[PDB]
RNA sequence: GGUUUUGCGCGAGUGUUUGGGUGUAAAACCCGCACGCGUAAAGGUGAGAGCUUCGGCGCAUCAUCGACC
């Protein structure tokens, strides 16, 4: 798809539509995505020991 | 909206990677008039009579 | 990408997806023709669909989606 | 106001009559030599 | 190689996210004092000693006197407008003087000075 | 002598050599119809 | 250059936007002195914005309507422009064949036969135009029964630049089930006309020409069958 | 075998693919295709552009050559010539190398689409080891 | 810290996270110079997968004779 349509502070379509980047026809990769949200969950966590 | 092509721009050692497939509808790439012109006749049924 | 949204939805999660120990598997979703989670009965994965529902005023109506 | 065929689904009319016609004359073939090796056992 | 005590002598850095905050704040406190003025002083265009090196360039210590008297800043002025001075390096080559005396004019240009009192 | 000096020219060839390397893959990286003009 | 602000109305997602970009398509090809200089890179533009109007619409009689209208739109054309019109038509639908999916394909292939059956109504004033006859057939040899995989696209010189645009096979296999099925519509098989059944036979030269030149095998034995057919005059 | 070791889901959808067009054609190409679609990534070394090249230098031109693997670029090729080169994955250099010398790009599944049986291709391997 | 295998990104390059910038603040996002490892500093014949205008091309790999330092 080309384009996407802005709509206004009402909801109504205001007329006016941006063309959709590429990056949402980028590839969609779940066996990416769960290695690096399983890595990157684990970067805040806070040292634990006895 | 106008910034997405932008930033993906601006990233250096990197760019929007080429995916592997280019038709991800499989359906299309199967019941096509290209790939079901050149294809043998089945050689059966999807459930198969019991002979004996 | 109908096929890439069934792998998704199919091996990793879907939020309508009821597991039972019995051997099937069920479809919360309320679009579902059979509240079963399989391929060609999948609301998501197929862009093409239909299903018949039933209003409380007692009417039953065709739901068909396209794509 | 009609609604016509699909063009995909006139591909599949045309290739599934020409596997009739096939079928057909292949199990008359199978019907005449089954009744000639019955005569020959 | 662990053959001593390596259990009693181990350091992690849990503190790299809390140290960098307090670098960060330590170079806002400075610039608090020092409001309009930059924060680090001015330093010298000098070459890397070895062989391995003596294609790259770098910034050195401080300006030698044949620098400062060159260009036209005095002695006793550059510490107090922002000049870092080095009394140890000679310039011992025209190539070395004549970059870093285009570097101190180059100062004066961008440089805004206000009065004493 | 001799010997400990040509041990430190080739670690400074080997050096000059990568930095050289690094500069080409630069050259090298240097050397109307489209959606996002024609519905914008 | 020309100004042409409906392509972008021509993909929304409302119809009433798609309908008036479609009715604001008319008014450009109507006016003669801008239509008659329509450049090949013109055209280009024209109906990509058009492949996303048909890409865009819903229903199934709504996507026959279109593919009428859009078939209905060569007769808006003055005839200087009419043969880099469907030069367009051929390229564009080349470069997104593949790009369809398997559910709008259906309106697509019904597209192309819209199309091509406009352009064999087109042709009619030996009551055949022949200069008519060259274009058309010409344009048929040059994309669906080609002998080259590529097709060149514009000139090449300082202010030029560079298109070329295969001919994927899915198009020489759509055009090769059809074609019968135009020319009977419009009455080429019409075994009285000595006319007619020349221009029959140029095309049944041209595709038995794609039959003894091609290295596919999907065209090979699609091709065979496109000439064995019953309401063809040679075999009949 | 029965399930490729790859976890993308695009090399998934290519062996369901190629499964198809092995079961259903009696071409040898898309029986050996499949089965370099479940090899793992030392059984699929990359390919050089010297190496399409220098299997081009006879008579080959015009043919679809086609790898199962990552075609990659070399630097000490200094001329690429015009080829179609079928793959599963391009850099961006040989993509870009490729491009510039006039010739084309493909994926699997354009390959199958446009030549199913395989028909006029070169198959290709790289270097063991 | 070695090593083998599978998945993954990139590819003759690769590695943001010592550090700097930024932040909804131990997250996320960005990268200036270095640095580690690596790369760099075309022959015949015969088999051979695959293709084929059925004439023939011939991957990888092996073997045999050559070429060059
Ligand atoms: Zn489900």
């Amino acid at each position: 798809r080309p384009t996407v349509t802005v709509f206004g502070a009402d909801g109504k379509p205001t007329g006016a539509t941006e063309v959709l980047p590429k990056v949402f026809s980028a590839p969609i990769r779940p066996d990416i995505v769960k290695h690096v949200h399983t890595g990157m969950a684990k970067n805040k966590r806070q040292p634990y020991a006895v | 909206i106008k910034q997405l092509d932008a930033v993906y721009e601006s990233k250096k050692g990197f760019f929007l990677p080429a995916n592997i497939v280019s038709q991800a509808d499989l359906s299309r790439l199967i019941n096509s008039t290209e790939i079901q012109s050149v294809l043998r006749a089945p050689k059966g049924e999807a459930r198969t009579k019991r002979a004996c | 990408s109908d096929e890439i949204v069934w792998q998704i939805i199919n091996q990793q999660f879907c939020a309508f997806k009821l597991k039972t120990t019995k051997g099937q598997n069920f479809c919360r979703n309320e679009y579902s023709v059979s509240g079963l989670c399989n391929r060609q009965s999948c609301p998501l994965a197929n862009s093409r669909y239909a299903t018949v529902r039933q209003s409380p005023k007692g009417t039953i109506y065709l739901y068909i989606k396209t794509i | 106001n009609d609604i016509l065929v699909p063009e995909t689904l006139l591909k599949k009319r045309k290739s599934q009559e020409k596997a009739r016609a096939e079928r057909a004359a292949a199990l008359e073939k199978r019907k005449q030599a089954n009744k000639e090796k019955r005569q020959v056992i | 190689h662990f053959r001593k005590h390596w259990q009693r002598r181990v350091r992690c850095h849990f503190d790299q996210p809390g140290k960098k905050v307090t670098r960060r704040l330590a170079r806002r406190a400075k610039a608090a004092a020092l409001a309009p003025r930059p924060v680090d002083k001015l330093r010298p265009i000098v070459r890397c000693p070895t062989v391995k090196y003596n294609r790259r360039t770098r910034l050195g210590r401080g300006f030698t006197l044949e620098e400062l008297k060159a260009a036209g800043i005095p002695r006793l002025l550059a510490p107090t407008i922002g000049i870092a001075v080095d009394h140890r390096r000679k310039n011992l080559s025209e190539e070395s003087l004549a970059a870093n005396v285009q570097r101190l004019k180059d100062y004066k240009a961008r440089l805004i000075l206000f009065p004493r009192k | 002598n001799k010997i400990r000096a040509e041990l430190r020219k080739a670690k400074a060839a080997r050096h000059h050599a990568r930095m050289e390397q690094q500069r080409d893959l630069l050259a090298r990286k240097r050397q109307d119809l489209d959606t996002r003009e024609l519905f914008a | 250059e020309k100004s042409m602000p409906f392509i972008k109305h021509l993909a929304s997602s409302d119809r009433k936007v798609r309908t008036a970009a479609l009715n604001s398509l008319h008014a450009f090809l109507s006016a003669r002195q801008v239509a008659s200089a329509l450049t090949t890179l013109d055209v280009l533009k024209l109906w990509k914005g058009l492949f996303y109007a048909l890409w865009m619409c819903d229903r199934a009689i709504p996507q026959q309507n279109l593919c009428n209208e859009l078939a209905d739109l060569i007769w808006q054309l003055p005839r200087e422009s009419v043969a880099t019109w469907l030069r367009g038509f051929w390229a564009t639908m080349a470069r997104e064949w593949t790009g369809i999916d398997v559910l709008r394909m259906e309106k697509f292939l019904l597209l192309v036969r819209r199309v091509l059956g406009a352009s064999f109504k087109w042709m009619k004033k030996g009551a055949w135009d022949q200069s008519k006859v060259d274009e058309v057939l010409g344009l048929l040899a040059e994309w669906p029964f080609s002998l080259a995989e590529e097709v060149r696209i514009t000139q090449s010189s300082e202010k030029g630049g560079e298109i070329v645009q295969k001919i994927p096979v899915g198009m020489r296999l759509h055009v090769l089930d059809i074609w019968v099925d135009e020319v009977e519509r419009v009455g080429l098989l019409n075994e009285d006309e000595e006319e007619a059944r020349m221009i029959v036979q140029r095309i049944s030269d041209m595709v038995d020409a794609l039959e003894q030149t091609t290295k596919s095998p999907a065209v090979r034995t699609r091709s065979k069958d496109s000439l064995g057919d019953d309401r063809l005059p040679a075999n009949r | 075998r029965k399930a490729p070791k790859s976890d993308n889901v695009y090399l998934k959808l290519l062996v369901k693919l190629y499964r198809f067009l092995a079961r259903r054609t009696e071409a040898p190409f898309n029986k050996v295709v499949l089965r370099r679609l479940f090899m793992s990534r030392i059984n699929r070394p990359p390919v050089s552009l010297s190496r399409i090249a220098r299997n081009l230098k006879n008579g080959n031109e015009k043919k679809t050559v086609v790898v199962v693997a990552t075609v990659t670029d070399d630097n000490r090729l200094l001329q690429v010539p015009k080829m179609e080169v079928a793959a599963l994955r391009f850099t961006a250099k040989a993509r870009a190398r490729i491009e510039a010398a006039g010739g084309r790009t493909l994926t699997l599944d354009q390959l199958a689409l446009e030549k199913p049986t395989g028909a006029n291709t070169l198959l290709l391997r790289g270097p063991k080891n």
